[PDB]
This record gives structure tokens, C-alpha cells and sequence, in this order.
């Protein structure tokens, strides 16, 4: 079924049903021969999926970046039947703040600024 | 574009030819497949070691028309596929009994012999592996082994192992008295 | 087959499957004889494998590098039929951050200043 | 003191080894698998091929 689907839909089929960019197979060769592992999906088997998930979860913590937190927690999200949180937690984009990056920038003027303030003072004990 | 060639081969290959800058092979994958141990005639010599068996002789059931498509076969014109008949000899063991064949010439089943075995082929005393593949009195196959490991694919489990011997045992080697008196 | 299958199939197949870089070996001897070790792949067997590979994770801790957890937590993403995790886990790569590195670069400038300026202060104080 | 290992060989291997001498005056005939009365060959039916370099005769080794 998944070797007739690439050549008898078009991709404004395909598209309709998965409301997404429409991924394309190469042309002179079987579809999901080599990149695809098709099997049963079982009740007992996407528990174990999503244990393994959680336990992925929970092993990355707080040392990796959390981009790839998104992609588990997407994914956690998707296999529970519940899509619409998962293209949430991957739409979520996060952005820094501009006033902490400010107050950065402005603690790095002023340290530089006593440094300035240390050495004009070495220099005024010199002339004293 | 050049970074998805490096990194991403698969997205790369999908991209229009325009972006990107003869005999076809068709089917290229190993076969596997267990074979009836009827039709195989392993070397009585080989004690218990596949490994240092002398020869190995396979009477599979073929057709002309996978012969020209291996292509790897000559004199198929003297082959005839008459007398060599599947049902036609009493040595190779067909699964078919109602004895059907194919009409037509270029699918007619016939069978065949392989001999995966040493030989002096250098005429100077010591073997080296060969492969002969013939049909009837014609041989249509004479090399040596194509496979890199230079063996004879044909792998013997024994179920119940006996010592000094290449075949196994079943569980029915000792449960014949038990089921005529149950 | 491993064997017959480094002199039978072209690169273009197998990085086709594999869709990354071909290894390849030498040309006089066997594939796969020296550096390779092939079994049977079962459930049990997996589940060991991943239950050792989180052990060693636990066991590294935060004393090893991270670019040996990230090994680890991509060996775990890959071995759990999650391979996109783990091709993120792998092209993952740190960067310090450009504020911290001023940060302490004009500490240690903050610093020497300040050692200048109570040098000064001595010379001042015999001068009085 | 001694081990007398009595093997089946064929011609072909003793000249793969290399290390073997006076192998012109050993004929495998009479040496024969089935024709000693003290190996035990666990071959019954009494195969032997017909070419030269690979018919099976009965050796000895002395390792002692």
C-alpha cells in the first residue's frame, strides 16, 4: 500500500490528509524500501514507546539544549492522540529578553568602567 | 545546496537535476533460502565440518529465461530443456507431483546442477575453489568462486548434534517406540 | 552476506540506505572478520544494552565531558527506534556564551587594577 | 612418551602445507580410508575420488 501511494496520489491528496509540507520520494526507486520500518501498532507497544520517551526525558534534564526537549515532548504529545498540543510545543519558538541581555551588556560597561577607575586612581597615588 | 549533498544525500538526490549540477541493474540483493536436503549432496569425506568439505552438489529446478538474465551462463542453446525434465529425474525431489510445466520455451523448468567444490584447475597438484554449473552433459557454468570469502554457501545446524558427522538428529530418533505403544 | 555485500553493492546503495558517509574497507581482505562482531538482535538483548548504557551515563556524572553523555544519549535515542533524537543529540554543539567570556576577562582586568592601585597607595603612603 | 594420530588426507593438501617430502612415493594405493583395518573412516559407503589430487588415503603423525 505504501508503494502504490507514492506514485497514484497526488500531493494535493497526500497534503489533505496530513496538513503538511508534502515530503518527495525519489523517482526511479521503491517508496520506503530503505528510510522506512513499517509494523503493528499495538497497545503494549506505545506504552513502551512512550516509556522510553519519558526515560529519554528524564536522562537529557537540564544539560542538553531544550530544542530537542521540544522534539520529545512533540512526540510524547503526538503518540498520546493528542496532535494539537504537539504542534504547539514545537511551534513554540523561545526568545530571550532584551532587558536581560541589557543588563548584561551594562555590567560589563560599568566592571570595565571601575577597572578605568582603579587605574586612574593607582596613577593619582603615584603623583600624591 | 552543496551542504545538503555533504550532509543530507537522500534530500540532495530529490533536488531537480538543473540544482544538482548504459546497462541498468535491475536486482542486486543476496539470496537466502533454506533448500530441500534431498537435492543436496554434501562429501561423505568431510568429517562433521562443513568447512573442510572436498564438494558440495546442489540440484536446483531452473528456467531459461532466469539463465539469460543471470547472463553469467553459456551454451544455453545445447540445454534443450528436453530431455532434462523436473519431473524427468529420478535424483532431484520436485514439491510439484502433479507434474505441471510450462508450455512455452522461455519458462519451461528444467532441472540443474551446481558443484560447489575444489579442484585442480592449475594442473600443478594443489585445489582451489571452484564452481561448475551444468545441465544434462553440457556444462553451461565454469569458475571459481565469485564471493569474496572463497566458501561454500551452504550453512548445516544440526538439531541434535552427532559427533564426527555434518547431520543432526530429531526429537523422533527416540520417541518411534514411544508413539507405537501410546 | 556482510561479506558479499562490501564488494557486491556500490556506494551509491549504501549510502542510499544509510543516507551518511560510505565506510569503506580494505580491498585485500574480508569485511567485516577483525572490527566486526554480528549476533542475534533480541528484545531482552536490547533492553540490556540501553539498562548498561543508562548505567554508564549515571556512572560519568557531570566529572566526564558532556560530548561523551551526548555519545551515550544519542546510542540510547538511536537503540530505541528513535533515530531523528538522536541525529539532534549528535549535531548538537555547545557554544560559550561571548558575556561570560568579557565577564571574566575584565574581572581579571577589575583585578590587576586593583592590585595597581593599592601598589600606588603603598608608594603614597611612604611618600607621606 | 608418544601420540600416534592416524588423520585422512588428501595429495593436494600435503602440497598446499609445503612441508612435506618424498610425496611422489606415496601413491595412495594401497593407503586407502576404507582399506585400513585401523583407522576408522565415518564415511561407510566407501567415497573416493577419481582424480589424482584429491583421492583420500590414511597418513600417520608421530608426536612424541
Amino acid at each position: 500500500i505504501i508503494s502504490m501511494n507514492s506514485e497514484f496520489l497526488s500531493e494535493e491528496e497526500v497534503v489533505r490528509v496530513t496538513n503538511e509540507q508534502f515530503v518527495t520520494v525519489r523517482r526511479d526507486e521503491l517508496a520506503g524500501e530503505f528510510d522506512l520500518k513499517l509494523s503493528i501498532s499495538t497497545a503494549e507497544a506505545d506504552n513502551q514507546k512512550a516509556q522510553e520517551l519519558a526515560f529519554m526525558l528524564q536522562t537529557m534534564g537540564n544539560s542538553l539544549p531544550f530544542e530537542m526537549s521540544q522534539m520529545v515532548l512533540s512526540d510524547i504529545a503526538r503518540l498520546r492522540n493528542m496532535p494539537d498540543l504537539a504542534k504547539r510545543i514545537e511551534s513554540y519558538q523561545p526568545q530571550p529578553d532584551p532587558l536581560a541581555q541589557r543588563k548584561a551588556e551594562l555590567e560589563i560597561a560599568l566592571l570595565e568602567a571601575q577597572i578605568a577607575e582603579t587605574q586612574s586612581k593607582a596613577i593619582e597615588n603615584r603623583a600624591s | 545546496a552543496l551542504q545538503l549533498k555533504l550532509e543530507n544525500p537522500n534530500a540532495y538526490n530529490s533536488l531537480p537535476d538543473d540544482i544538482i549540477a548504459y546497462e541498468k541493474v535491475i536486482k542486486n540483493q543476496p539470496t537466502v533460502e533454506v533448500v530441500n536436503s534431498q537435492n543436496v549432496v554434501i562429501d561423505p569425506t568431510c568429517n562433521g565440518d562443513i568447512s573442510q568439505a572436498q564438494f558440495v552438489i546442489y540440484s536446483f529446478e531452473t528456467s531459461k529465461s532466469d539463465l539469460e538474465k543471470d547472463g553469467r551462463y553459456k551454451n544455453l542453446d545445447k540445454i534443450s530443456a528436453s530431455m532434462s525434465n523436473p519431473l524427468n529425474t529420478p535424483d532431484h525431489q520436485v514439491e510439484d507431483q502433479s507434474g505441471f510445466n510450462f508450455k512455452d520455451e522461455p519458462r519451461k523448468k528444467f532441472v540443474a546442477y551446481e558443484y560447489w567444490g575444489w579442484w585442480d584447475i592449475n594442473g600443478n597438484g594443489k585445489t582451489v575453489p571452484i564452481v561448475a554449473t551444468f545441465v544434462g552433459n553440457t556444462m553451461i557454468r565454469l569458475e571459481e568462486n565469485p564471493f569474496p570469502d572463497k566458501k561454500i554457501p551452504f550453512v548445516v545446524v544440526p538439531y541434535l548434534p552427532v559427533p564426527r558427522s555434518i547431520y543432526g538428529e530429531p526429537d523422533g530418533a527416540l520417541l518411534e517406540d514411544n508413539q507405537k505403544i501410546i
